[PDB]
C-alpha cells in the first residue's frame, strides 16, 4: 500500500519544527514574557506555524504525503518541542 | 531566645483574617500571639548587639556581638534556632523542616 | 563588610577560568582530530566500496 | 544503561565541582518548594524563592532540551 | 542649625535657637512628609517642632527610661500622655528594643511534610527587661 | 479496543501515584504560601518611637 517515502518528508517535517521552536521562546526571552503568558504565546504560535505548514509546503492535502495527518503533524513530538522551547526561553529570559 | 507565631498547631491561622477586615489595634481586637524559647550558653560577656540589614531582608540576619574585649563577632540566626531538638531526635523526624539545624 | 549566607551575588575571587578553558579546548581538538578517523574508517568499510 | 550513567553523571560530577555556592538566574516560571529543595543545593538561605536556582538547574534543562540543538547541528542513528 | 551638604565643604546656611531654651536630652523623627520632630528636654518637658518645608490618623509615640515605659499621643499638634508602665521601687529596666520594620519576603516558615507555622506578624510591639533585686531574677 | 485505553491509563497513573506525588505536586497547604495576603494590620495608626 505505502511506500519507505514517508521518512523524507517526516524528516523535513521534524527539521522545520526543531527549527520553530528555538527562535520562539528565544523571542520570548528577548521580551521577558512571564510564566502563563509565555506557554499561550508558544501554543498559539506552534499551532498557526502547523497551521501554515499545511498550507504552504503540503498543498493543502495532508494525506498524500503523511497516514493519519492530524495525528502526524499536530500531537507528534509535541512533548519533544514544548521542552525545546522551554530551554530557549530559559536561555533567554537570563539575557 | 523566643520566636513568636500566630498558632502552634502545625496549619493554621487562629485569627489573621486577612481578606476585607481592616484590623483596628486601638480598641485591642487584635490577636495574641504563642510563642517557643530555648537558652544558650556563650563564653565571653557580651558588651552589646545589633541585627544586619540587606535591600531585600533575605538573609539570615546574623546577630552581631561587640564584646569586652572589642572584638566583634556574628553568629546567624539559623544557630539560635528555637524549637530545636537534641540530635537524637532530629533523625529521620520528617516533619522537621528543610535542614532543620 | 560581612555575608551571613556566603557570598552567592559575586562569582568568586579565586574562579578557575584556565581550567575550564583547558577543559573546553581538549574537547574541541580531540573531536577535531577524532573526526577524519571514524569518517572515513566506518563510511568506507562499511559499505565495502 | 552504560550509555545512560556514563556521561551524565560525569556531567553533575564535573558542575557540583565547578561551579557550586552560586544564584545563577531566575526561572520564568514559578516551581514548587521541593524544587527549591532539589536546585538550590549551593545556598543555605530558608526564605530565598523557589524561583531563584543555583547552576545545576541549567543542566537540568539542557539535558531535556537539546535534542533540538542535536538535530540541527547534524546527527543521525 | 541646618546645614546644606554639597560635593565641596558645606555651608552651615542657619542656626537658630528652639522656641523654649532648655537643655535637649533626645529628638524623635515623626512622619517624614509633615516634617515634624518630638524634642524631649531634660526636666522631662516634650515640645512638638514643626522647622520648615525642607527647602482618624493618630500618631503614636513611645519613650522609655530606666523607671519605665510611657508611650504619647499627638493630636491636634500637641502631645498628650496615655498610658504608663512603672517600675516598683528596687526595680530598674536595663533593656529595652522596638521592632524594626522590615520587608516581608515570606508570609510563614514551612515544616517537612510541607505544613507551615504562619509567624506571627504585628508591627506595634516593643520587648524590654526588667531587673528585680530583692528576688534577684530578670523578667522579660 | 477500551482495554488498551484502561491500560494504558493505569500506567500513566502509576507514575502519578508513586513518583511525583512524593512532595512534587500541589493541594499541599505549603505549595500555596506565596499567594496569600498580610491583612493590613493598622491602617490609621503610625507609632514612632525611640
Ligand atoms: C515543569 C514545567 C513547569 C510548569 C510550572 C507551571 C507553570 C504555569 C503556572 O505558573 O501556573 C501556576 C503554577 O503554580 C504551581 O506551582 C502549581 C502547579 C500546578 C500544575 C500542577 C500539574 C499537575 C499556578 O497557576 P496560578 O494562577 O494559581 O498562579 C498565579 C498566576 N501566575 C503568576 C502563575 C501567572
Amino acid at each position: 500500500n505505502a511506500t519507505a517515502n514517508v521518512v523524507d518528508n517526516k524528516k523535513r517535517l521534524l527539521f522545520v519544527q526543531d527549527s520553530s521552536a528555538l527562535v520562539l521562546g528565544l523571542v520570548a526571552g528577548f521580551l521577558q514574557i512571564e510564566s502563563v503568558h509565555g506557554f499561550i504565546w508558544f501554543l498559539i504560535l506552534y499551532n498557526l506555524i502547523n497551521v501554515i505548514y499545511i498550507v504552504w509546503i503540503c498543498q493543502l492535502q495532508p494525506g498524500k504525503f503523511y497516514q493519519s495527518p492530524l495525528h502526524d503533524i499536530f500531537f507528534e513530538s509535541f512533548f519533544r518541542e514544548i521542552t525545546g522551547f522551554v530551554m530557549a526561553w530559559t536561555f533567554g529570559y537570563a539575557l | 531566645v523566643v520566636e513568636l507565631y500566630e498558632s502552634l498547631t502545625p496549619d493554621e491561622r487562629l485569627s489573621n483574617s486577612s481578606d476585607n477586615f481592616s484590623y483596628d489595634p486601638l480598641t485591642g481586637h487584635i490577636n495574641k500571639p504563642q510563642f517557643q524559647t530555648k537558652q544558650f550558653i556563650f563564653p565571653e560577656i557580651i558588651k552589646t548587639m545589633s541585627i544586619s540589614k540587606t535591600t531585600d531582608d533575605i538573609t539570615t540576619k546574623a546577630i552581631v556581638m561587640e564584646l569586652e574585649n572589642g572584638q566583634i563577632t556574628y553568629i546567624p540566626k539559623l544557630l539560635l534556632n528555637a524549637r530545636g531538638k537534641p540530635a537524637e531526635e532530629m533523625a529521620k523526624d520528617k516533619k522537621k523542616e528543610f535542614m532543620a539545624t | 563588610r560581612i555575608t551571613p549566607s556566603g557570598q552567592f551575588d559575586l562569582m568568586s575571587p579565586t574562579f578557575e577560568k584556565g581550567k575550564l578553558l583547558i577543559t573546553i579546548f581538549v574537547l574541541l581538538v580531540i573531536t577535531y582530530f577524532i573526526r577524519p578517523s571514524v569518517s572515513n574508517k566506518k563510511l568506507k568499510s562499511q559499505w565495502l566500496i | 544503561n552504560m550509555a545512560s550513567f556514563i556521561p551524565q553523571t560525569i556531567i553533575m560530577w564535573w558542575v557540583n565541582h565547578f561551579f557550586a555556592g552560586f544564584i545563577l538566574m531566575q526561572l520564568p516560571f514559578p516551581l514548587t518548594a521541593k524544587f527549591k529543595e532539589m536546585l538550590q543545593t549551593g545556598i543555605i538561605c530558608q526564605d530565598l524563592d523557589v524561583r531563584w536556582v543555583s547552576s545545576i538547574s541549567w543542566y537540568f534543562i539542557s539535558v531535556l532540551g537539546l535534542n533540538p540543538v542535536y538535530n540541527l547541528i547534524g546527527l543521525n542513528d | 542649625l541646618t546645614i546644606e551638604v554639597t560635593k565641596d565643604q558645606p555651608i552651615i546656611k542657619s542656626r537658630s535657637p528652639l522656641s523654649e531654651r532648655k537643655t535637649v536630652d533626645s529628638v524623635i523623627r515623626l512622619n517624614e512628609h509633615d516634617h515634624q520632630y518630638l524634642i524631649k528636654f531634660e526636666d522631662k518637658d516634650h515640645l512638638l517642632f514643626k522647622l520648615n518645608p525642607g527647602k482618624s490618623s493618630h500618631i503614636f509615640v513611645t519613650e522609655h527610661d530606666t523607671n519605665g515605659i510611657y508611650g504619647y499621643i499627638i493630636e491636634n499638634d500637641t502631645v498628650k500622655q496615655t498610658w504608663k508602665k512603672a517600675v516598683n521601687s528596687k526595680e530598674k529596666m536595663v533593656a529595652y528594643s522596638k521592632r524594626e520594620t522590615t520587608n516581608l519576603n515570606t508570609l510563614g516558615i514551612t515544616l517537612g511534610d510541607k505544613s507551615v507555622l504562619y509567624k506571627y506578624l504585628y508591627p506595634n510591639l516593643a520587648a524590654y527587661l526588667i531587673a528585680n533585686e530583692e528576688h534577684h531574677t530578670i523578667t522579660f | 479496543m477500551f482495554m488498551y485505553i484502561v491500560f494504558q491509563g493505569v500506567l500513566m497513573y502509576i507514575g502519578y501515584r508513586k513518583l511525583n506525588s512524593m512532595g512534587l505536586i500541589p493541594n499541599a497547604k505549603g505549595d500555596w504560601l506565596p499567594w496569600e495576603r498580610i491583612a493590613h494590620y493598622n491602617n490609621g495608626l503610625q507609632w514612632f518611637s525611640d
